[PDB]
RNA sequence: AGUGGUAAAGGAUGUGGCGCCGCGAAGACAGCCAGGAGGUUGGCUUAGAAGCAGCCAUCCUUUAAAGAGUGCGUAAUAGC
RNA sequence: AAGGUAGCGAAAUUCCUUGUCGGGUAAGUUCCGACCUGCACGAAAAGCGUAACGACCGGAGCGCUGUCUCGGCGAGGGACC
RNA sequence: CUCGAUGUCGGCUCGUCGCAUCCUGGGGCUGAAGAAGGUCCCAAGGGUUGGGCUGUUCGCCCAUUAAAGCGGCACGCGAGCUGGGUUCAGAACGUCGUGAGACAGUUCGGUCUCUAUCCGCCACGGGCGCAGGAGGCUUGAGGGGGGCUCUUCCUAGUACG
RNA sequence: GCCCGGAUAGCUCAGUCGGUAGAGCAGGGGAUUGAAAAUCCCCGUGUCCUUGGUUCGAUUCCGAGUCCGGGCACC
């Protein structure tokens, strides 16, 4: 569901759909890279070419596995942990990416692009 | 000028006859400009010392170079301090007290707020993502070469 | 302005004001707020 | 300071009264409740005065860098031969005739002293020539 | 003042006390009224000193008794 | 009495030391590699190295795991009547 | 006082007061336009993050943060842990010593006990009483708990200009 | 962080118990050669690091800044 130190997944312009975040970008007292949140990290996994690198950005929270509990008592869980990498502003990293729909995301809102972008099966 | 009459004030010129500059300097600006003493990086322990001697430009580890200005002097005179170093580390022993000097940041900008800051020869070296300001003569001892005043 | 001490007035006609054992100099220039109580 | 080409190493300690009084120019600084006073501090005043006084027409003197004060060690534990020479100064205790001229002509001199001593190190007073003095 | 009921340097239209200074009822000082006088008009600088821009001037007439003008100031100047 | 060779070096000997570079790393006085002005290495109490073998001592990293973000309920034994 | 005996570090866990207050606010001041700094007096209310390496608290560094304070209590805590530590013998060399042996040079290991009596704290009960003998509902002097703060958005770029 | 240190021309560098400023190399004018190296005379250039003090005067003796200076550090 969350974590501080983390081996997380992504799938943007990733070096590798994996980076380790330090912590949560929220109210100074992290403890939860939580669903639909924004946080900090560097790469863990490799990267053929790609302008990505073995650095560190911050970004926004996708999937989780341990209760995506929504306002409308909409409920879900994906046996997957990953978010999209950000470039400053938030403005996402890559041109596309491998994943899809569901409230929590769009709801957080700031990232419509991610929104229309990851649609279909997967 | 535009700041005195508030826009409502126009006046140009040209020339009446090649003079000789007279005998006085037409500025020359107040509060000397703080120059560096070499390339490296801004050291908290370096910018901490002489910090009340005016204002600062860059920060840390901000690693500028020679000739590049890094703040204005509390007076009109010019100097070329230095630091990185910031020195020095470290321990043991021992602990635990104390002290933990901080430091204020710019003071930065504008351009637009730094250009007109020059006077003699401080080419506002700008970049497609940064804006610096150094003197026509980086090396300190080099500046004295051109000044050299009378007579 | 204040100081647990000093105060020898200043603004050329800076006032020696008696207020609450409060050695407070009053003037016509903020520069002189002399609070030494 | 000046207690040059002394002769011995150190003094001792006591205090109580002496023999300073006269005048010697009419610009006077007299101690009152002291003891020894740093030859330095001393120079301090010297400065203070000298500078104030449009920085020229000479002042005079008074006491001297007299004795050698020792804190001995540096901070050790105690039992040194009590050796070590270190701070040299005056030994004036009953309001003493401290004499300083210049040609200030005024409460200007006043100030000069004011600070000089206000500074220096004690409860003290100042004046001019008040009851001459006849010698042989 | 609560000092009583620990403290120095030193600061002060504290409190009270001297032993002292101003009283031209030729009726006082803070409060008031009005005038704030004509040569006062460079000396440099005069872009301006024509007291209220810097290197000193130390005189005269003249009456509310006289500012060699203590002071808000800019372009002098003009106003307090 | 000659005055340390060969290899060797900030090491189960560098105090100035978290030495300086390099690597590892979000970061590291930690170790590996370099450098080598070796506070105070050196062949015979061995010196440099040297596969296999150590309940050797130290440095990485994959794997895994209430171990850690506090753990939370649970069973068996004393505690308690 | 202490050698008929007072466990010294580092850390842990539970901390308790303090202000020369770090973030908090209240402020006069600015060389204060705005914004933002910076300059003192008032006030402890709550608050006053994770890791890295280092047995080190200090420290330097990563990432934030409103902020990531100084310090009182034997540098609080062994009758509550931990025990890398420096400090019993080993052995190691580096270093002195003619060598025995040694170095607050160093490095590898290196047998921390605890059935509570007292006052003290946490709870829970047995008395005997607040002059009829009773079942039940109250009001509180007085004492205890918690009083933080982000960033965005609202009036926001008309204040200053 | 206490403790010393150097600051002098174009760059590297000394000073009666202050009163004067220097070689070196760069350097341009020569002597020299067949021309040139080398060498020998000459030129030049002076913030004597910024402040405050001592003196008639301080680059110097003192105060402060200044790159700069070797060193201090178990519970």
């Amino acid at each position: 569901m969350i974590q501080p130190q983390t081996y997380l997944e992504v799938a943007d312009n990733t070096g590798a759909r994996k980076i380790m975040c330090i912590r949560v970008l929220k109210g100074s007292n992290a403890k939860y890279a939580t669903v639909g949140d924004v946080i900090v990290a560097s790469v863990k996994e490799a990267i053929p070419r790609g302008a990505v690198k073995e650095g560190d950005v911050v970004k926004a929270v996708v999937v989780r596995t341990k209760k995506e509990v929504k306002r409308p008592d909409g409920s879900a869980i994906r046996f997957d942990d990953n978010a999209a990498v950000i470039i400053n502003n938030q403005l996402e990293p890559r041109g596309t990416r491998v994943f899809g729909p569901v409230a929590r995301e769009l709801r957080e809102k700031g990232f419509m692009k991610i929104v229309s972008l990851a649609p279909e099966v997967l | 000028f535009m700041t005195m009459t508030s826009g409502t004030g126009l006046l140009y010129s040209t020339f009446s006859h090649y003079d000789d500059v007279r005998p006085g300097e037409v500025g020359q600006r107040q509060n000397g400009v703080l120059i560096s003493n070499g390339q490296g990086k801004a050291v908290a322990f370096a910018l901490f010392g002489l910090q009340d001697r005016g204002k600062l430009f860059l920060g840390h580890g901000a690693e500028v170079y020679e000739g590049q200005i890094i703040g204005i002097h509390s007076r009109s005179n010019d100097l070329t301090v230095n630091c990185l170093t910031g020195k020095k580390l470290t321990n043991m022993r021992a602990s635990g007290a104390d002290e933990a000097v901080v430091l204020v940041p710019p003071i930065r900008m504008t351009l637009e707020q730094a250009l007109e800051f020059i006077d003699d020869d401080e080419l506002v070296e700008v970049t497609p993502t940064s804006i610096r300001i150094r003197k026509r003569h980086l090396t300190e001892n080099d500046r004295r070469r051109a000044n050299r005043a009378p007579k | 302005m204040k100081v647990r001490a000093s105060v020898k007035r200043i603004c050329d006609k800076c006032k020696v004001i008696r207020r609450h054992g409060r050695v407070y100099v009053i003037c016509e220039n903020p520069k002189h707020k002399q609070r030494q109580g | 300071r000046m207690k040059y080409r002394k002769q011995q190493r150190g003094r001792l300690k006591g205090a109580t009264k002496g023999g300073d009084y006269v005048a010697f120019g009419d610009y006077g600084l007299v101690a009152l409740e002291p003891a020894w006073i740093t030859a330095q501090q001393i120079e301090a005043a010297r400065v203070a005065m000298v500078r104030h006084f449009r920085r020229g027409g000479k002042i005079f003197i008074r006491i001297f860098p007299d004795k050698p004060y020792t804190k001995k060690p540096l901070e050790v534990r105690m039992g040194k031969g009590k050796g070590n020479v270190e701070g040299y100064v005056a030994v004036v205790k009953p309001g003493r005739v401290m004499f300083e001229v210049a040609g200030v002509t005024e409460e200007q001199a006043m100030e000069a002293l004011r600070i000089a001593g206000h500074k220096l190190p004690i409860k003290t007073k100042i004046v001019r020539r008040d009851a001459y003095d006849e010698a042989q």
